[PDB]
């Protein structure tokens, strides 16, 4: 009467375990070799040669550039614009400012402030956080739609006056993502989720916190903050808010390059989500240590 | 309201059966005359699987006499076709002793104006501690497939729950070592084909404050038992679960 | 409790009545022990009376046109011909109710005690009979419940430390009678019972005292208060910084001339303890745990909110759990150890 | 345990389909924090070779080897390019112990007889059990391949981590 | 002794005897001729017979005063044990099974249970994972609710009747019907409790998210694993929601008290157990209506309970201090004379 | 959701009313359930559907 | 509760006395009306030669079973029964029954006095049969089912006559073939070839769903589903699945099982204790 | 024990409720715990029913629940009485299926209607009667079927591709009226459902016959029609004398194959609660004997 293969495979245990770290070494795992896996009866080969090493090496090297070139580009193309138009920026963020002030003295902690961005140049930031959206499925569809709306001549009066009702693009609120930098005590906000509205009054912009409340960045003398836009706009803006604007460009990467490295996720159903699309959803599973385990 | 029927048994099987309340059950064996043969969960308890050493030996004892060996020696052949060689008649409610007795039970009905049904206490379990007001209760057989042949096991639970399905989705819940050791017999030995991993036999409905524990005497000796102390029968269908 | 209760609707100004003597205002009812003691203590008031009363219950037929009103509309307008009537004529005002309209003028004399009340004249029913043998408890016999609180543990200030009762009792100097560490109560009967710390156990160990994950769930839900105070409470900043050049780096941050705020709990250690419990502790909103510190705090410009565990009971806000505190717990400590001598 | 067991069968039932040998993994509190292997949803796992190419796609590059758009209509290879990177992604199975344990004596508990060389046991405050697969471009491992580990929690927020099989195998397979 | 201080609360019943009256035709009483139906077998037949009752209230203010006149039994032991906090939520443990085995014998309690599932809490009424004692010479088992209490709470705030919670909450001081209000009157801490001007007495009770607040709402035990059939004197004091509920007029929450806040317990059980069978009697409860609780005598040492059963008939009233040692006195006369002098 | 216009015009029958606490208290504080308070003369009575 | 029905037909005395010996048998008619013809009366309607067996159990299910009473001149009583009551019925099956049996309902297939007959039209009742009996005589049928497409080799030739006797405490049969002229009727056709297919269904489906159901919560009961898998897709071999194909064959799996139903499921209907001496009738609880 | 269940109402009804509530004698409406007095708080699925859960924990407290029927409705009691197997009863249906002669009943949780009415009965306060629908057998194991493939299909699938098969799925056409399944959750009470299902198919699959598994193969070899090429089309891409020939040898394997296939079968089924006798011509109630 037959042998079990988990009863052979208990019987016949491990005895293999160590550690690894990852390429960046900065995290550590166990891996565990079963004596009655069919690894062992495989007899497969093994080849380690130099030049494969150093090829990997390369596609690593590729593989972590992916964001400080976008970092780069993004600095190149602040310093090429800040010569184009002379230096001389108009004011873009809305705040109550004063001629009889030491202008140049915001100019040198303008300089201390990208420098101090530059070092701080990180993977988490608004240039990337702008950039995942932009990737998901529904941003090619969604802004194909948006430009298509927007493309639309004065209605005809008969389509106002008749069927289903006419529509304005935009909402009056945009969704936008920042980075911070304040000198005095240095110091890098770079994870920031903000919102941004156009002033009726003056086409300039107020920014608020995602609470309704508004941002203090302009009033304080110490502090720098860069904004990206939804579909990528761009804006370096400096106390008074006066603002270096111009686009984020990305074509220094292949599709692949940034694609597989910021793919956004997308779920696979599991128990404890709903079967209708987007549908509601309880709280979450979390099978948990603190209560007795069910079957 | 009640049912009765009048059976026919030897000395020999009633001994231990002989006090008014009991579960009575029909044995078919292969045999030419004594096709039919009646036996109880007093001498069942022999060969279940889950009922205590010293009871067993305390039975053992008690069911020397000599058809309930020959009775026994019928269960021997099949473990897995226990509950196929099983049927079932509902709950004694008559006593006349002899060495041929005359024994009556009800199929469907009551005692009006006591009528208990006794279980052997390792028999017993609930998957309840605060009992429902109106309790349904069940003969059930269980097989053990670890081992080198399969033993059965044998229990008489309370439940309020009503409904089939969960109740056997619970079932599975707790016997899960009973479905693995199914299919660890499939898979060790593919030669001989086993049947469910477990039995259900619906028969009857009590409240919870008539169920009694009990001690019980027969031959100058003593076992425990726990009772139902107004019993509702309701006989069903043996049906199977894996 | 008689004049209390207002007049009825409505009477049969002849029903209840002593037969010569007076009218009946009320009754009172109650169980055959408080009745018997009223009997027994107001006995210059109470005497037997012979009273007028009902002989039958009212008949109250309805009118075929409240039938016919019944079947189509399922309603009933009483006294249907009085109402037709009084709306045909004119007239304003009806003589009297349905109700009034049964009951009526079959009086036969039962006997009864009475008490007096001023201008009131009330009757008084022990319902004994009514209930004895009967498998079903009086509705007069009641369970009332109360709530009870008390403190075990509570520790009185040493700075304002006063007796009341120097005379009567004294102890002797050991730090156990000092320090109230246990509690003394009694019984359903008077006899005495204690509670000590060790009997708390069964709930003081429970996992879910320690657990603060409701407690930092609403106190992130909650949001941070927008009063300008406590806005200046909000701001506070940290940051993990390399350990490299740690000690070399040291001198370049005071070289920045720029003061820092003071920590939630930092704050928190000024409030002498009398008014820790005042409006004025603007840090109060905080102190959910004892055994847990909250607070908001900043990162990336963000308003977060941190729970950490107050590690070692020290930790403690002074106000909460002041110093001459720790210091009478460390001298039962060496009481327990037998040190109090110190070496 | 029982996930490790289980792959390594269900590996063997599609090897010549796949190509890939099983590979089983520990994690503890050094890879990531408590909650977060308390929540754990999914675990991915993703090939690349030495050349840095993946898995998904033959060797023979891609169109979207493409410099990237810019547009607005077409974002990046809008669905095409979303649809293939999800082609490249393989989903591992995994198991939680939310309680602290000696690995060791959690797995002689269990059926295992581990006949480790000396008394190196190791402690942890809660394990997850993983089990990812590696390819074999013919019957054999290139050393500089590369295998990266995804782990995705219930709000959709991910964390991704890449080994080389060199220091998994470093004396594993140059011994064997 | 540990770096804080407790305060209990327990709920004791009272068997009591009282006094109604009613004017003349307070009423009055509609009944009909009764009517019979009937049920018949071949053994014996049975008859149910019925007649009906309706009561017309005949007066525009109150026409019936009822109250508590007379008293002698207490149900519950006046003890003083602590609630079993393990059977109420019995599912949780400790991350480490050996630290939670060490606690569970440590402390003295059973292996944790899992909870009954929905289906079979549908079906059955409750788990009631606690059984009965074997003896018990006194009453119901009185469990006391502790809460967490700072080391220096002030000791005058148990003398009197207070909110245990530490802030005044009852909802006849607040706006009928402003719920924005009334939460702001239980939760805010910048203005100050109406009883005893403060932000608070227990800041670790008083406040939204304490320990005293998730243990003891039903909100939050919701959210978390429980057993409902262990009735808890310290909820009615933080059930946020009925409370802020009852915040209605003047005669509205007269008759939601005399009618619907009655408390059931059963009778029989040691531990005080919830019922709805509606068989068993309701509980008058004027601490639901007033949102306060009872101060009870309570002393530090002996010496002091012993000089106060020494003095005469009324020392039980008095409160007194000595220099670290203090006394609480009833604010009822109860035990020395109400209960015993029967 | 009481016939209140067929209650004023309907014929009444008067009783010396003895209300606990002051009428207004009473309605105000909702002693009763269902009720409507008008000032003046409402002529919402002069019509019958 | 009575059901009433009147023959067209005349009736001679010697038929009358040929019906009043079923004065006790289990006659069921298709539904309850008040009063029926008698046509409908029996399993007679349903007897096409293209048919047989599977569907008239099906349709035997469905029906409603009667008893019969003493008769009227020209019309004749059935009583409905009632469950949990007890009835006298009669053995017309050709098996001995024991007190104690529990019996079931089944179309006849091995039959002078049958011939009831008004022209044309014949009283077939259907068998009561106990239990374990009815179980294996379905399983032994089907099986007869299956090798029906090779019957051309002599050993399964040999082995379909055996299958065919089964002997039963005193009493043996010979159950008739459900093939003829060599051909196979359409319902036990579809009958045998959904079984077939629900086997090859499952066989096919299993191995992905064990992994599809796996990823999260894989455990020891699905481990031995896996080795159980494995093993039969080894021992088959002696020598990236789309959505709607799967909801489709998902789908079918399920309405195959659906069609077995009749022949899975085996309800009770009558359940005994007491026996004639002569064994000519009995009384019985009353089920389903 | 009693055969009658009093049902008291918590309000001051009013014409309007006295008169709809009598205008529903002899329905079906479900009670959990079946005592003598009981309140109308915990009458009907209205407590049980919540969106952002599953309809299958809905359905899973449904077939616990009890049935009684509502006779005899006065001043605030209702008088509910349980019906006695085996017995003849009338009820009153609630959903919009049409019932024939013959049929079985079943109960189910309401769907969600075609067009979307539900008719707003008895809101007595935050309170509402919900009443479950009683189906014929083939709808309800028809809607079984579908809830449980569904969830048998839709794991591991990702959103997008799931959202074409269960517009697909979702949707029961059934004697010309049509309902949605409303919350397909994929819950572990449906896991359970899925772990039973796959283990019997994986056992039915192993101890299967050759010449079970080699019939159909056997029959495109005999024969050729429309049925047999449609089962073909489905076997398409998945793909002598027997090796040893015994006629007990099927028995038992035969056997063991029905215990399998009733597990998987129960898997669909559901309890039978009436059999029909012949319908008032409009729907609106019919004559039923209460099974179980």
């Amino acid at each position: 009467d037959e042998v079990a293969r988990t009863d052979e495979w208990k019987g016949a245990g491990v005895s293999r375990l160590r550690e690894v770290w990852d390429v960046q070494h900065r995290v550590r795992l166990r891996v565990l070799w079963y004596v009655n896996s069919f690894w062992r009866s495989r007899e497969l080969s093994y080849d380690d040669h130099e030049v494969e090493l150093y090829r990997a090496l390369d596609a690593y090297r590729a593989r972590i550039a992916v964001e400080y070139v976008l970092i780069r580009a993004v600095r190149d193309e602040i310093y090429a614009v800040l010569r184009r138009d002379g230096g001389a920026l108009p004011q873009r963020f809305a705040c109550h400012v004063s001629r009889n002030m030491s202008w140049r003295v915001v100019w040198e902690l303008c300089r201390h402030a990208l420098a101090l961005w530059m070092d701080w140049a990180d993977v988490r930031s608004c240039i990337i956080k702008a950039l995942t959206p932009r990737l998901s499925r529904g941003a090619a569809a969604a802004a194909q739609r948006a430009r298509r709306q927007r493309e639309r001549s004065a209605p005809k009066p008969q389509e106002l006056l008749f069927g289903p009702r006419n529509e304005s693009g935009p909402p009056a609120e945009q969704t936008w993502y920042a980075d911070v930098v304040r000198c005095v005590r240095a110091q890098v906000d770079l994870g920031v989720e903000v919102r941004a509205a156009r002033c009726p009054r003056t086409g300039l912009w107020i920014v608020r916190d995602r609470r309704g409340r508004l941002r203090r960045w302009l009033s304080q003398p110490e502090v720098c903050v860069l904004y990206v836009t939804p579909d990528l706009d761009f804006y370096w803006v400096l106390p008074g808010g006066f603002a270096v604007s111009s686009r984020v460009t990305l074509h220094g990467l292949a599709q692949r390059a940034l694609r597989d490295r910021f793919q956004n996720f997308e779920a696979v159903l599991a128990r404890g989500m709903h079967v209708e699309a987007g549908r509601q959803e309880p709280e979450t599973p979390r099978v948990s240590g603190r209560r007795l385990p069910f079957d | 309201q009640a049912l009765t029927a009048r059976f026919f048994v030897p000395e020999g099987l009633v001994e231990f059966e002989a006090q008014p309340g009991a579960l009575l059950i029909r044995m078919e064996t292969g045999c030419d005359s004594p096709r039919h043969l009646y036996i109880s969960l007093y001498l069942l308890g022999i060969r279940a699987s889950n009922v205590s050493a010293s009871t067993r030996c305390l039975l053992e004892s008690v069911y020397t006499a000599s058809a309930a060996r020959a009775a026994l020696q019928w269960l021997d052949l099949g473990p897995h076709l226990l509950h196929r060689r099983l049927e079932t008649l509902g709950c004694v409610k008559t006593v006349s002793l002899g060495i041929t007795s005359l024994l009556t039970c009800v199929m469907r009905g009551y005692l009006y104006n006591v009528f208990a049904l006794m279980i052997p206490k390792d028999m017993y379990l609930t998957w309840e501690e605060t009992r429902g007001r109106l309790q349904y209760v069940y003969l059930i057989i269980v097989y053990d497939y670890d081992g080198p042949e399969t033993r059965p096991g044998i229990y008489v639970l309370t439940s309020s729950i009503a409904h089939w399905q969960t109740l056997v989705d619970v079932a599975r819940g707790k016997f899960a070592r009973e479905r693995c050791s199914f299919v660890n017999r499939r898979i060790t030995r593919p030669r001989q084909i086993p049947l469910c991993t477990g039995v259900i036999q619906k028969l009857g409905w009590c409240l919870a404050d008539d169920i009694h524990t009990s001690f019980l005497v027969h031959k100058e000796l003593k076992l425990s038992v726990v009772r139902l102390d107004n019993f509702s029968v309701e006989l069903g269908d043996f049906r199977e679960f894996v | 409790l008689a004049e209390a209760a207002t007049d009825s609707i409505l009477d049969n100004p002849t029903t209840y009545t002593t037969s010569s003597g007076a009218k009946i205002s009320g009754v009172m009812v109650s169980t055959a022990n408080v009745m018997q003691i009223i009997m027994s203590l107001l006995s210059s008031h109470i005497t037997k009376e012979t009273v007028s009363a009902p002989a039958t219950y009212g008949n109250f037929v309805l009118s075929p046109e409240n039938a016919v009103t019944a079947i189509s509309y399922h309603s009933i307008l009483a006294d249907f011909n009085s109402y037709k009537a009084h709306l045909t004529s004119g007239q304003p005002h009806l003589p009297n109710d349905s109700l009034s309209q049964a009951g009526a003028h079959s009086l036969t004399p039962l006997s009864m005690d009475v008490i007096r009340l001023g201008e009131k004249t009330v009757i008084m029913e022990n319902l004994r009979r009514v209930y004895k043998n009967t498998d079903t408890k009086d509705p007069l016999e009641r369970n009332v419940d109360l709530t009870f609180f008390f403190p075990v543990g509570l520790y009185l200030p040493e700075d304002r430390g006063y007796t009341t009762v120097e005379s009567k009792v004294k102890l002797n100097d050991t730090v156990r009678n000092a320090l109230p560490t246990t509690a003394y109560l009694l019984n359903r009967d008077r006899a005495v019972q204690k509670i000590d710390f060790v009997d708390a156990l069964k709930t003081l160990c429970h996992p879910v005292l320690h657990e603060p994950a409701p407690c930092l769930q609403t106190f992130t839900e909650r949001g941070p208060p927008s009063e300008p105070a406590m806005q200046r409470l909000l701001e506070c900043r940290f940051q993990q910084e390399p350990m490299g050049g740690a000690a070399r780096r040291i001198p370049h941050f005071y070289r920045v001339r720029r003061e820092v705020p003071r920590t939630v709990n930092e704050m928190k250690q000024d409030f002498v303890v009398t008014d820790f419990y005042k409006v004025g502790n603007i840090t109060l909103y905080t102190e959910l745990h004892p055994f847990f510190d909250f607070t908001h705090c900043q990162e990336n410009s963000e308003t977060v909110a941190l729970c950490t565990p107050r590690i070692v009971i020290g930790n403690l806000p002074d106000g909460l759990a002041p110093g001459p505190f720790h210091e009478l717990r460390t001298w039962e400590i060496m009481e327990h150890m037998r040190l109090r001598p110190p070496p | 345990m029982e996930t490790h067991l289980y792959s390594d069968l269900a590996f063997e039932a599609r090897f010549a389909d796949d190509e890939q040998l099983p590979l089983h993994l520990v994690l503890d509190q050094e890879v990531l924090s408590n909650e977060e292997a308390e929540t754990l949803r999914y675990v991915y796992y993703r090939n690349v070779d030495s050349a840095g190419r993946s898995t998904g796609r033959a060797p023979g590059g891609d169109e979207d080897d493409a410099p990237a758009s810019d547009d607005a209509e077409d974002a990046v290879g809008g669905d095409r390019a979303f649809d293939r990177e999800r082609r490249t992604w393989q989903r591992a199975c995994f198991r939680v112990l939310p309680r602290p344990l000696e690995l060791l004596d959690y797995l002689r508990q269990s059926g295992l007889t581990v006949t480790l060389e000396k008394e190196q046991r190791v402690r942890m405050f809660y394990a997850v059990f993983t089990t990812l697969g590696l390819r074999c471009p013919d019957n054999r491992l290139s050393g500089a391949q590369t295998l990266h580990l995804r782990l995705v929690w219930p709000d959709g927020s991910y964390r991704d981590w890449e080994f080389l099989a060199r220091d998994l195998l470093r004396e594993e397979m140059e011994a064997n | 002794h540990p770096g804080f201080a407790l305060t209990a609360v327990r709920t004791d019943t009272f068997e009591v005897d009282m006094l109604l009256y009613s004017g003349k035709s307070c009423t009055s009483v509609i009944i009909n001729n009764p009517i019979v139906t009937k049920e018949e077998r071949d053994i014996s037949t049975t008859y149910h017979v019925t007649q009906n009752i309706n009561t017309v209230d005949m007066g525009l203010g109150y026409t019936s005063n009822t109250c508590v006149a007379y008293v002698n039994r207490v149900r519950t032991d006046m003890g003083v044990r602590v609630q079993d906090l393990f059977r109420v939520f019995p599912m949780n443990v400790y991350r480490h099974d050996e630290v939670d085995r060490w606690i569970r014998h440590a402390a003295g309690v059973e292996r944790p249970q899992l909870l009954d599932t929905e289906t079979i809490s549908m079906l059955t009424f409750g788990s009631m994972s606690e059984r009965n004692a074997a003896a018990t010479v006194h009453g119901q088992k009185a469990a006391c609710e502790l809460i967490l209490t700072p080391v220096t709470m002030d000791v005058n705030y148990f003398k009197i009747p207070n909110n245990p919670r530490g802030r005044a909450s009852c909802m006849l001081a607040v706006d009928p019907y402003d719920t924005e209000a009334a939460t702001k009157a239980i939760y805010d801490h910048r203005e100050a409790d109406a009883q005893t001007f403060a932000a608070t007495h227990n800041p670790w009770a008083s406040q939204a998210g304490c320990l005293s607040d998730v243990l003891y709402n039903t909100r939050h035990r919701e959210r978390l694993g429980y057993n409902s059939k262990f009735y808890s004197p310290c909820a009615q004091y933080f059930n946020t929601e009925e409370i802020i509920a009852a915040n209605k007029t003047l005669f509205k929450t007269i008759d939601e008290y005399l009618l619907r806040a009655k408390d059931c317990i059963r009778g029989d059980t040691d531990t005080q157990y919830v019922c709805v069978e509606g068989t068993e009697q309701l509980i008058e409860n004027p601490c639901r209506l007033t949102q306060e609780a009872l101060p009870i005598l309570s002393t530090t040492t002996l010496a002091l309970m012993e000089t106060k059963l020494k003095g005469g008939a009324g020392a039980f009233a008095t409160s007194e201090t000595h220099f670290g040692n203090y006394v609480v006195g009833e604010i009822i006369p109860l035990q020395q004379s109400m209960l015993f002098n029967s | 959701m009481e016939n209140w216009s067929a209650l004023e015009l309907l014929p009444k029958v008067g009783i010396p009313t003895d209300f606990l606490t002051h009428v207004k208290t009473s309605a105000g504080e909702e002693m009763f359930e269902a009720l409507r308070i008008y000032y003046g003369d409402d002529p919402e009575r002069y019509n019958i559907h | 509760a009575n059901i009433f029905c009147t023959f067209d037909h005349k009736l001679s005395i010697a038929d009358v006395g040929k019906l009043t010996k079923l004065v006790a048998a289990v006659v069921p008619i298709p539904q309850r009306l008040h009063l029926i013809k008698h046509y409908q009366l029996g399993l007679h309607q349903f007897v096409d030669h293209t048919r047989g067996y599977v569907r008239l159990r099906g349709l035997l299910r469905n029906m409603t079973l009667t008893l019969m009473r003493r008769v009227e001149g020209n019309q004749i009583l059935l009583h409905v029964p009632t469950h949990g009551l007890l009835y006298t019925v009669l053995n017309t099956g050709p098996v001995t029954w024991e007190k104690g049996d529990a019996l079931c309902v089944l179309p006849p297939l091995f039959h002078r006095e049958n011939l009831l007959t008004l022209g044309q039209w014949e009283l077939v009742l259907p068998w009561i049969v106990p239990m374990p009996l009815a179980l294996e005589i379905n399983q032994r049928l089907l099986i007869m089912g299956l090798f029906s497409l090779d019957r051309s080799y002599e050993e399964v030739k040999a082995a379909v006559q055996q299958l065919q006797t089964i002997t039963f405490r005193d009493a043996t049969f010979t159950i008739p073939d459900p093939v003829i002229d060599q051909h196979l009727l359409i319902d036990m056709k579809t009958a045998c070839l959904s079984m077939s297919m629900v086997a090859n269904l499952a066989s096919e489906l299993t191995m992905t769903y064990v992994r599809k159901l796996a990823l999260e919560d894989s455990s020891m009961l699905l481990v031995k589903c896996q080795e159980l898998l494995m093993r039969l897709d080894r021992e088959r071999s002696v020598g990236h699945v789309s959505p709607d194909d799967e909801i489709a064959r998902l789908s079918a799996l399920f309405v195959m099982l659906r069609q077995l139903d009749d022949l899975i499921r085996e309800q009770v209907v009558f359940t005994v204790c007491d026996v004639s001496p002569d064994n000519k009738s009995a009384t019985c609880i009353f089920k389903g």
